[PDB]
DNA sequence: TTCAGCAGCAGGTACTCTTATTCAATATG
RNA sequence: CCUAAGAGUAC
DNA sequence: CATATTCTGCTGCTGAA
């Protein structure tokens, strides 16, 4: 019965998903227009832990002494205390993260840190690590406006949606939000510079395989997603106070006016 | 027909290939090898035509262009040699 | 928006239509009294207007009928009074991407 | 009538055709097939206009079959005999029944009973003519006559004429 | 030889566009008239001219062509007939359509009762679907019961607008078995309302009228509904032991003729009457057996008369057990087992399999060579060739064909051979709940009565050694081939879209024993080392320093199950309690392809998110994963048989 | 229903 | 919130025992179910009398009587279906079938 | 529309239902409409013979009625080959009912009856036939019965019959 | 070996469409049947060594296409035809998608 | 109603 | 301001094998 | 050859 | 003497107080 009612549901080159009468089940498959096959459970950093440990792990001030940054991170270490620029572009990667932290304890109501997310980003970074052999003791080559503009950059280049109208464009930004995060997350400044140590070609290579991985894991048109979420549903079924198992399956796919157990939950 | 095609300058699709057109694309340009159509890479001595496509296909040697269709009937060309295989 | 307290009788509800453009508009206190839209399974709906409406029917490529629909009788769609031909944007918390925007047409 | 149309023929390539000179074997399967036909929908079609460059599109591969179908687009000289229509002819035959005249590629039969009384035929004459007191219609005659009836043969188009009217025979 | 050459042209079927028959279009496309129902004439050895096997509408022989089209019984599609009935009768699975629809008309001038005036019609009128438009004219026309000649205006509910009703009073309709009865308000009169005049009134329905009741006007108009000519299938359709629809024709043509000598010779009413019911109730039972209430109409030999409803529906029906899932050939069946030494993509597939399943393989230039070597090679040994496909048509049967001499291979013909190795055949175990469990295999042709496959490829397949069964699908063209090797193939399945996780993993015997290889205390001596690093096929050839060296080399477990495992891949799982230094063991470090701690167990090398199998097939790609599936295979079965592992009674016993 | 899971309704 | 509720359910159910599913199948299961202003069932009374096609209604239940009303009411099959091009023995508008393959003589004609 | 089986009147060029697909306005291979040019005899035989001599051209690439019936049958072997006896039929019958010469005046011509503002059909049958007189025209196209003024139809073709030439 | 309904599903799952249209059609059952264009039954009578395709009724014979439908929906369409529905094929869309 | 979907009424 | 009259029976996916039979009884050419 | 029934095989 | 026929799962009121 599932399969027979999904059995013409397919994601179409605008990313819609359809059915076989053109109506929109999905505006975007999944709501994120990724593959499931490419999909990894990744911790996103900023919505666990607490404000000093975020701050530890993500502020990183160049005027003050607080929250500075060891001047043997970076080649630059001695000369970017005291500018401003470098200092309104870490505000605003700060702010961004306060604003991503603040937006994921929003989404997630229980704070859990381990969500399915396509590209795994800290695979990408020992990768790296291996492949340039950081030795942890050089300071990084690396400048603090090439880490974040390579990241906005990143970000702007991870395209889901290739429409050029407000529409297209909005909705782009709506499906890598969560994906966005979790990469402004894992590439900060403090991370890079301090836990990582990138040097400038290892920050290239790592920011050239995030897209490249971001733009392999996208659904691709023409799959035949609605035989899939089926056999997906039913197969696990076979594999099986409130009824549960497959007289609850019965009793939900089969929209069933009375049922055994009606349970309500009071908070 | 005009009013279906729509023009290269605005094609608002992917420019990656994707799994299905890939395999589409194998299989019709080995249907066609198979069926005396010429080769325009040089063989190394291989006789498979799905692997004569697939060295055809590496280097942008097929002259087929996908005609993507959109739901409402619209569709995008988009030629093979400009369709990015990263898969 | 009427506001009654227990029932309109069928001999009043029959005059609730006037002449157009007045919409008559009626609601039970007992319903009025938890705000369906503050729950957390409701995601946020914003009315779109004929421009937004058109704009998406064009970027889409969409018809009357291929979008997905909401009754003329949801509690959202009389919360937000809801006309039919009109089409509210949902926003929704999605787990995949953190944002999603879905669209609902009345019927 | 003489006009120029547009029109559309599907042809089938086999996967050996596909050589650098695909276009010139599609504009030559378009000849041989459609110049100089004959069909009840558009009459005849004798030549095909703009042949420098005739729109063949793309052409799309039938699956599981590797041929490709192309949809060629081109301008084509149609001449359609109508119903009512007075055109001028050339006769070439004459029997009891009525005369065969050659209108462009086609062959008008006037019956006996489509013309004047005073115009008889006389199969005496070699060749047979219909003769009248003031002219005679021989081989090579010229004469414009009113298509009336026509009858939609694919394989050759049949007309039924008259020059009852007047200022209609022999000019 | 498949079907001649036609030179009509090849289309898709891109829309279909569903109607009734009018009685008209039947009488034209009908190419003869059924008139005897006796199929067979007098002499019993031919068909009946105007019986009901007509050769005009198809030959029942396949000595003989068809009378129509002079085509072979393999050619022609069957031309249908057509029955003149006598009376008009009720299409049965329309009767209450019928029902709905003279209820929304009024019975004596065959116009709609309420009009435009009514408020509520306008918003019926308005509905764009046609059956929601029918639903509400039906629910607001249906308690209605005049026909309204004068209705009041639009403007204000004060002046009298009139239309063109008649005034008469509509009955109310009600349904006695395949006939209809209308009882007329008193002014209740009960009568049946013929066919006649329900067909009359029906013919009388204007076009606004009944396309606003969801008719067409070309496709299908209500009077359609009626039956005055009954088309007859071919006997294509009904072919012989006479089928079930023959013999229910051959009774709707004696009630017909039954009825037809009634009128003509004059009878009561009665006998008219009943001769009526029974060529209604013969019609409706040949279109539907299973109406409710109605007692079936039982075939000669004393069963229920299977009609054509009965036909097409259920599961061994025509659209569920012949369309939507149909017997295909080039497929086989049998007994799955176990192979250790099998690559995950590969598939054991039996000689004899091999023999009797064929690929057509197009003549090359590239490959005339070792296709004429099959076609030596004939079909009664492997690898050979079982047919040759000509270009015209002609189909060369190995068989019978050594006689006449060798055979010369010409490009663009078909060789019709044996599957050989690496071919990509879909393998399937049933009920195939999922896209795992039907996955492309590379045929391995071995000298047994099993399917073999790989033991971590039986987890998607949910499959056992103990008596299961697995059909095997062989592509018949290029790109079938082509398309199944690239979007099927089993290493691309291995991760799957149901949970994002791997669905295959090292199971079983691979397990225990890569469990018990990678303890600390397994110390592995040098000439088993040796063996074990060739058992890994894509070994590099280098051997590892040992983990210990003196005063005896010895290498551990660990060391050597790292060989399979691809450079540069990096695996960090901490399991409860683990540090970086491991007191237990447990947890997993694997640092640029080298296990650096931990024992190696379903966590690891199972089929779970995050594990070897995962982060291997995400890095290195699906054709990686399954030869460090096939690697990690032949060393931990290689240890565990030269190492061992049982259980008994006494390991049960505290 | 059906039958099963007649009609409804008959 | 019903088809928010419905997903719930529906994963309450998948890990009552324990296994996970990806979000993204039963988002599209409830989206179904949920796409038409109410709750859709999947039974013969829901999914069954969409307005989707005569033949690929047909093939999941009730067929004879969806054949007599698509006669009745004249319906136009698109055949945009799965199951109509399966029925009719033609290549599905699906995976590889999604777009159509194309010929260009002036590529091949660069080639060489 | 997808009416099953047809009902059409009857082809008339005197009530001018030349047919569904001879209409006034038909849709060009570039998309827009243009309304049906009819071509009489002698803008015909122009057209034919640049097509001819173009795909002369292409395939090279790649006056007494005697002497011109030979140069149309080189013409015509040379250009195109075999299944061409309707084509050497029709080129031969134009080639005797020419009405004008060159491409001035033909040029001419059709620029005056497009100054007339009168059906395509009609222009094109005047064009065809060579008249004398104004309601011998009339009589000879029933199409041309009250169409335009019989002053302003007589000077019209006074000028066709002096743009008549050999 | 029976291809059930749910081996098609798998099948379309796996995206592979020509490889379930061969199955379908290749291995079980290719039927090429005549329809025309007027009416898209299969009335046609199609006298194939002839080089003769006619409907009666349409009055047609120029407007004749072929289509490779399975036999079992041939069976299926003229199973309606008998039952009073018509199954009309048209090789072309009379209405935007 | 009917039966089913006696009367109304009775 | 408010409530009593019914009624109709199939039912997962593939696959193997065996066994009985498909009116009896009576009238008429 | 068809139909029906029964016995099982693996889920 | 041989052949024709007699266990689960849904729906629509309005009349009379
Ligand atoms: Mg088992
Ligand atoms: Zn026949
Ligand atoms: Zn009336
Ligand atoms: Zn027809």
């Amino acid at each position: 019965r599932l399969v027979k009612a999904l059995e013409d549901i397919m994601v179409h080159y605008d990313n819609t998903t359809r059915n076989s009468l053109g109506n929109v089940i999905q505006f975007i498959y999944g709501e994120d227009g990724m593959d499931a096959a490419h999909i990894e459970k990744q911790s996103l950093d900023t919505i666990g832990g607490s404000d000093a440990a975020f701050e530890k792990r993500y502020r990183v001030d160049l005027l003050n002494t607080d929250h500075t940054l060891d001047p043997s991170l970076l080649e630059s270490g001695s000369e970017i205390l005291g500018d401003l620029k470098l200092q309104v572009l870490l505000d605003e990667e700060y702010k961004q993260l306060v604003k991503d932290r603040k937006f994921l304890r929003e989404v997630f109501v229980d704070g859990e840190a381990n969500w399915p997310l396509p590209v795994n980003i800290r695979r990408i970074i020992q990768n790296a690590q291996q492949t340039f052999h950081i030795d942890h003791t050089k300071p990084s080559d690396l400048t603090i406006k090439d880490i974040v503009l390579g990241v906005k950059d990143l970000q702007e280049n991870l395209l889901v949606l290739r429409g050029k109208n407000e529409i297209i464009q909005n909705a782009q930004r709506d499906a890598v939000t969560l994906f966005c995060c979790l990469l402004r997350s894992r590439l900060a400044t403090r991370r890079v510079l301090q836990e990582y140590r990138l040097t400038k070609q290892a920050f290239d290579w790592v920011l050239s395989n995030i897209e490249a991985q971001f733009l392999r894991s996208v659904v691709h048109p023409g799959e035949m997603v609605g035989v899939l979420a089926a056999q997906s549903i039913g197969e696990p079924a076979t594999q099986m106070k409130v009824t549960s198992g497959v007289p609850r399956l019965k009793e939900i796919l089969n929209v069933a006016k009375n049922m055994k157990t009606p349970s309500l939950t009071v908070y | 027909l005009k009013e279906k095609a729509i023009p290269k300058d605005q094609r608002a699709t992917t420019p990656y290939m994707t799994k299905y057109e890939r395999a589409r694309i194998l299989g019709t340009r080995a249907l066609q090898i198979s069926m005396n159509a010429p080769v325009f890479v040089d063989l190394e001595g291989e006789t498979d035509p799905l692997r004569i496509a697939m060295k055809e296909l590496a280097e942008k040697k097929i002259p087929l262009v996908i005609r993507r269709y959109l739901p409402d009937g619209s569709f995008e060309d988009w030629s093979v040699e400009e369709l990015i295989v990263d898969l | 928006i009427f506001v009654y307290q227990n029932n309109i009788t069928p001999s009043a509800m029959k005059l609730v239509p006037s002449i157009p453009p007045a919409t008559i508009e009626t609601f039970n206190e007992a319903a009025l009294v938890v705000n369906i839209t503050h729950h957390e399974l409701v995601p946020k709906h914003i009315r779109l207007s004929s421009d937004e409406k058109r704009e998406l029917l064009k970027r889409y490529r969409l018809k009357e009928s291929q979008l997905p629909r909401i009754q003329r009788a949801d509690p959202v769609a009389l919360y937000l009074g809801l006309k039919r031909g009109e089409v509210v944007k949902i926003i929704r918390k999605s787990e995949t991407s953190g944002r999603y925007a879905s669209y609902r047409i009345c019927m | 009538m003489f006009f120029i149309k547009d029109l559309s023929l599907n042809i089938t390539l086999h996967p050996s055709f596909f050589g650098p000179r695909m276009k010139q074997y599609l504009k030559t399967k378009l000849l041989e097939e459609v110049e100089g036909s004959c069909t009840g929908k558009f009459g005849y079609i004798l030549c095909v206009l703009d042949y420098d460059n005739i729109d063949i599109q793309r052409g799309r591969i039938l699956p599981t079959d590797g041929s490709a179908e192309f949809n060629v687009k081109y301008r084509a000289v149609v001449f359609k005999p109508f119903k009512g229509e007075v055109v001028d002819g050339t006769v070439v035959s004459c029997s009891q029944h009525g005369f065969e005249v050659q209108v462009g590629p086609m062959k008008v039969f006037v019956t006996k009973h489509l013309m004047p009384q005073d115009l008889t035929f006389n199969a005496g004459s070699n060749p047979p003519s219909y003769q009248s007191s003031e002219d005679v219609i021989t081989i090579k005659s010229r004469i414009r006559v009113k298509i009336e009836g026509c009858i939609s043969q694919v394989s050759s188009i049949h007309a039924i004429g008259s020059i009852k009217e007047d200022y209609l025979g022999a000019i | 030889v498949g079907q001649q050459y036609s030179s009509a042209p090849l289309r898709t079927v891109k829309e279909v566009q569903f109607g009734l028959f009018s009685p008209e279009e039947v009488r034209a496309i009908s190419v003869a008239k059924i008139r005897f129902p006796e199929t067979m004439d007098e002499t019993q050895t031919r068909a009946k001219i105007g019986g009901l096997n007509d050769p005009r509408l198809g030959s029942i022989d396949r000595n003989l062509k068809c009378q129509t089209c002079q085509e072979g019984m393999n050619e022609c599609p069957g031309h249908f007939g057509h029955i003149d009935l006598a009376k008009p009768v009720f299409h049965v699975g329309f009767i209450a359509k019928i029902k709905k629809v003279c209820e929304c008309v009024c019975m004596h001038c065959g116009k709609l009762l309420l009009d435009e005036h009514n408020e509520l019609m306008r918003q019926a009128l308005a509905i764009k679907d046609s059956k929601k438009r029918f639903a509400a004219i039906w629910t607001l026309c249906k308690t209605k019961m005049v026909c309204e000649t004068d209705v009041p205006s639009e403007d204000d509910p004060t002046q009298l607008v009139s239309r063109g009703g008649c005034g008469n009073t509509q009955p109310t309709i009600r349904k006695d078995g395949l006939k209809l009865v209308g009882s007329w308000k008193k002014d209740p009169e009960l009568r049946v309302l013929s066919t006649e005049e329900i067909l009359n009134i029906f013919k009388h329905i204007s076009v606004k009228d009944f396309t606003s009741l969801g008719f067409n006007e070309v496709f299908s108009r209500p009077e359609w509904m009626i039956l005055t000519c009954l088309p007859v299938p071919p006997p294509p359709v009904r072919p012989s032991g006479e089928d079930d629809l023959t013999f229910k024709l051959a009774d709707i043509l004696k009630a017909n003729i039954s009825l037809e000598t009634l009128e003509h010779n004059g009878a009561p009413h009665h006998a008219i009457e009943e001769a009526e019911s029974l060529l209604q109730f013969h019609v409706a039972t040949y279109m539907d057996n299973d109406i409710a209430g109605q007692p079936q109409a039982l075939q000669k030999s004393g069963r229920p008369v299977k009609s054509i409803r009965a036909r097409l529906k259920g599961k061994e029906g025509r659209i569920r057990g012949n369309l939507m899932g149909k017997r295909v050939d080039f497929s086989a069946r049998t007994v799955i087992s176990g192979d250790p030494n099998l690559e995950l993509d590969q598939v054991g597939v039996p000689k004899s399999i091999a023999k009797t399943l064929t690929y057509p393989e197009v003549v090359t230039p590239y490959n005339i060579d070792r296709l004429t070597q099959l076609v030596r090679n004939g079909p009664n040994e492997h690898p050979g060739a079982k047919y040759v496909i000509r270009d015209s048509g002609d189909r060369i049967d190995l068989r019978y064909s050594k006689r006449a001499g060798d055979i010369q291979l010409q490009y663009g013909w078909k060789v019709e051979r044996h599957i050989m190795d690496n071919d990509p055949v879909l393998f399937n175990r049933q009920p195939s709940l999922h896209k795992m469990s039907m996955m492309a295999h590379r045929v391995k042709v071995i000298p047994y009565s099993t399917f073999r496959l790989n033991l971590s490829v039986t987890s998607p397949y949910n499959a056992d050694f103990d008596g299961d069964e697995m059909n095997l699908h062989v592509p018949q063209s290029e790109e079938t081939r082509a398309e199944l090797s690239q979007l099927c193939a089993v290493p691309l399945q291995i991760v799957s879209p149901q949970s994002n996780k791997p669905c295959m993993g090292i199971v079983q015997d691979t397990l225990c024993g890569i469990r018990k290889l990678t303890l600390r205390d397994t110390f592995i001596e040098l000439d088993q080392v040796l063996n074990m690093l060739y058992w890994v096929p894509d070994w590099d050839g280098v051997i590892p320093t040992p983990a210990i060296i003196k005063p005896k080399p010895l290498w551990s477990g660990k060391q050597i199950l790292s060989v399979a495992i691809p450079n540069g891949i990096h695996l960090q799982r901490f399991d409860e309690g683990t540090t970086l230094l491991s007191p237990k063991d447990n947890g997993m470090l694997i640092i640029d392809g080298q296990i650096i701690f931990g024992v190696v167990e379903k966590k690891t090398v199972g089929s779970s998110n995050g594990g070897l199998i995962h982060v291997v097939t995400r890095e290195k790609g699906p054709q990686v994963c399954a030869k460090l599936f096939g690697n990690i295979q032949k060393v931990v079965n290689f240890w565990l048989l030269h190492n061992g592992f049982s259980t008994g009674i006494g390991d049960t016993i505290a | 229903t059906x039958p099963g899971v007649t009609x409804p309704g008959v | 919130a019903g088809r928010a509720a419905l997903y719930k359910e529906v994963y309450n159910v998948i890990a009552s025992d324990g296994s996970y599913v990806n979000y993204r199948h039963m988002a599209l299961l409830v989206d179904v179910m949920t796409t038409q202003g109410g709750l859709t069932s999947v039974t013969r009374h829901g999914f069954n009398r969409s307005n989707t096609g005569a033949l690929m209604r047909c093939s999941f239940e009730e067929t004879v009587e969806i054949l007599f009303e698509a006669g009745a009411s004249a319906e136009l099959d698109d055949c945009r279906g799965v199951s109509e091009n399966v029925i009719l023995g033609q290549m599905a508008p699906i995976g590889t079938g999604a777009f159509d393959v194309m010929i260009d003589e002036e590529s091949l004609v660069k080639y060489m | 529309r997808r009416r099953l089986k047809k009902v059409e009147e009857e082809e008339n060029a005197a009530t001018l239902q030349l047919g569904q697909e001879f209409q006034l306005k038909q849709i060009n291979h570039q998309g827009e409409e243009e309304e049906l040019i009819a071509l009489n005899l002698s803008e015909a035989r122009l057209v034919i013979k640049e097509a001819l001599v173009e795909r002369r051209r292409a395939f090279k690439r790649s006056e007494t009625r005697e002497k011109e019936l030979e140069s149309i049958d080189v013409l015509l072997e040379q250009t195109t080959g075999g299944n061409n006896k309707d084509l050497k039929n029709t080129m031969q019958y134009l080639t005797n009912f020419s009405r004008f010469r060159d491409q001035e005046t033909v040029g001419a011509v059709i620029q005056l009856l497009k100054s007339t503002g009168l059906h395509p059909f009609e222009v094109a049958q005047l064009g065809s036939l060579a008249c004398d007189t104004a309601d011998e025209a009339k009589t000879l196209i029933p199409s041309l019965n009250n169409k335009i003024s019989d002053d302003e139809l007589e000077r019209i073709l006074k000028e066709l019959s002096n743009l008549e030439t050999l | 070996l029976r291809f059930g309904e749910m081996e098609r599903d798998c099948m379309i799952a796996h995206g592979a469409a020509s490889f379930l249209k061969e199955r379908l059609m290749e291995a079980s059952d290719a039927f090429r049947v005549h329809i025309c264009g007027i009416c898209g039954l299969m009335t046609v009578i199609a006298k194939l060594n002839h080089n003769q395709f006619e409907c009666k009724g349409c009055d047609n014979k120029i407007d004749i296409y072929q289509i490779h439908i399975p036999y079992a929906a041939k069976l299926l369409f003229q199973e309606l035809m008998a039952m009073n529905i018509t199954p009309r094929l048209y090789t072309d869309r009379s209405r935007d998608f």
